[PDB]
């Protein structure tokens, strides 16, 4: 019922801007409140801003404090912040959220999903996608997205009807610069042959959409 | 600023264990303080507000105490669905500061990996490089070795290791090491080899494959 969707996120060149979005459905923004919060990736939760919709009163934390601002729009039902300026340090994941409705406190209910932003000076690269083929009980296949950037990839096996025994890998940053993954799936060795399995890869960022067949060899 | 610690940074616990988790700030914020659950790649869940109440739909299991300066959450019986990092966060006034977190991982009989490589597909061969891949599966202990043999010698600075969060039904973890090289480099070796030595195991693992 209740949710926020959040967009906007991807690279940016150091010293640069960007605009982030923060749709509401299912409740109206006007006498709600809302928060933006971004997590750097290896670190913890770091409380940026907060806004309420009914007459656009903001407040920040002091290591944003003029480089961003938080908008919303109360007739699209839709929050925003834009940030200025930015920096290595401000790569991150970025969230809204809306305060709970049941008392004064600055508790945070619902949250977006999150969206990533990395900044730094290197540019969009496409991944390649390889087979992992099978060989001989049970059986593990997969495939290798390699040399991409930024992050992230989107892997699902056959449409998202496969979730048993599916392992993504964290990517991991090579000396290249690139970013490279493994998505891999155990399955049983008598259905090898009359099931398929299919990876679907997704690189929005380059815009790359893969849906690579994996089977024995020859 | 009001600076929220906490305490510990990690900790590893048994399935029905009791569970507890601190958090400091550094002046009187009363009874206004928040407790959150956030899983890998999820949004953070809240858990708890005004220090003791907790929020519609969570689980009885998780409580939370404490006055003033000192809090703490409680996780009375630890299922395998609790591994996740845990935020308290002080709620009043603004800025609302957050703690650095606690990642709590469950602790499971031991598990040894099964392990598979990978020789590289020929349409990546077509570009000019080889990647070898080796599989650890669902075993725990998180730590665990894995060497790369090339015809018997040993790899160093030439592969990369990649460790699954912890499965959050069974708890066990799978680790991917990718051995990479130039095309040529690979094809001057005939056996590519990979050796694994975990806790679960008493005698190192070796699994292997001939180029073509
Ligand atoms: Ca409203
Ligand atoms: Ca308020």
């Amino acid at each position: 019922e209740v949710q926020l969707v959040e967009s906007g996120g991807g690279l940016v060149q150091p010293g640069g801007s960007l605009r982030l979005s923060c749709a509401a459905s299912g409740f109206t923004l006007s006498g709600d409140w809302i928060h933006w919060v971004r997590q750097a990736p290896g670190k913890g939760l770091e409380w940026l801003g907060e806004i309420s919709a009914a007459g656009g009163y903001t407040d920040y934390a002091d290591s944003v404090k003029g480089r961003f601002t938080i908008s919303a729009d109360t007739s699209k039902n839709t929050a925003y912040l834009q940030m200025n300026s930015l920096r290595a340090e401000d790569t991150a994941v970025y969230y809204c959220a809306r305060e709970s409705r049941v008392s004064f406190e600055a508790a945070m209910d619902y949250w977006g999903q999150g969206t990533l932003v990395t900044v730094s000076s290197a540019s969009t690269k496409g991944p390649s996608v390889f087979p992992l083929a099978p060989s001989s009980g049970t059986a593990a296949l997969g495939c290798l997205v390699k040399d991409y950037f930024p992050e992230p990839v989107t892997v699902s096996w056959n449409s998202g009807a496969l979730t048993s025994g599916v392992h993504t890998f964290p990517a991991v940053l090579q000396s290249s610069g690139l970013y490279s993954l493994s998505s891999v799936v155990t399955v049983p060795s008598s259905s090898l042959g009359t099931q398929t399995y299919i990876c679907n890869v997704n690189h929005k960022p380059s815009n790359t959409k893969v849906d690579k067949k994996v089977e024995p060899k020859s | 600023d009001i600076q929220m610690t906490q305490s510990p940074s990690s900790l590893s616990a048994s399935v029905g264990d009791r569970v507890t988790i601190t958090c400091r700030a550094s002046q009187d914020l009363a009874t206004d303080v928040a407790w959150y659950q956030q899983k890998p790649g999820k949004a953070p869940k809240l858990l708890i507000y005004s220090a003791s109440f907790l929020y519609s739909g969570v689980p009885s299991r998780f409580s939370g105490s404490g006055s003033g300066t000192d809090f703490t959450l409680t996780i009375s019986s630890l299922q395998p669905e609790d591994f996740a990092t845990y935020y308290c966060q002080q709620s009043e006034p603004e800025p609302y500061t957050f703690g650095q977190g606690t990642k709590v991982e469950i602790k499971r009989t031991v598990a040894a990996p099964s392990v598979f490589i990978f020789p590289p597909s020929d349409e990546q061969l077509k570009s000019g490089t080889a990647s070898v891949v080796c599989l650890l599966n669902n075993f725990y202990p998180r730590e665990a070795k894995v060497q790369w043999k090339v015809d018997n010698a040993l790899q160093s600075g030439n592969s990369q290791e990649s460790v699954t969060e912890q499965d959050s039904k069974d708890s066990t973890y799978s680790l991917s090491s990718t051995l990479t090289l130039s095309k040529a480099d690979y094809e001057k070796h005939k056996v590519y080899a990979c050796e694994v030595t975990h806790q679960g195991l008493s005698s190192p693992v070796t699994k292997s494959f001939n180029r073509g």
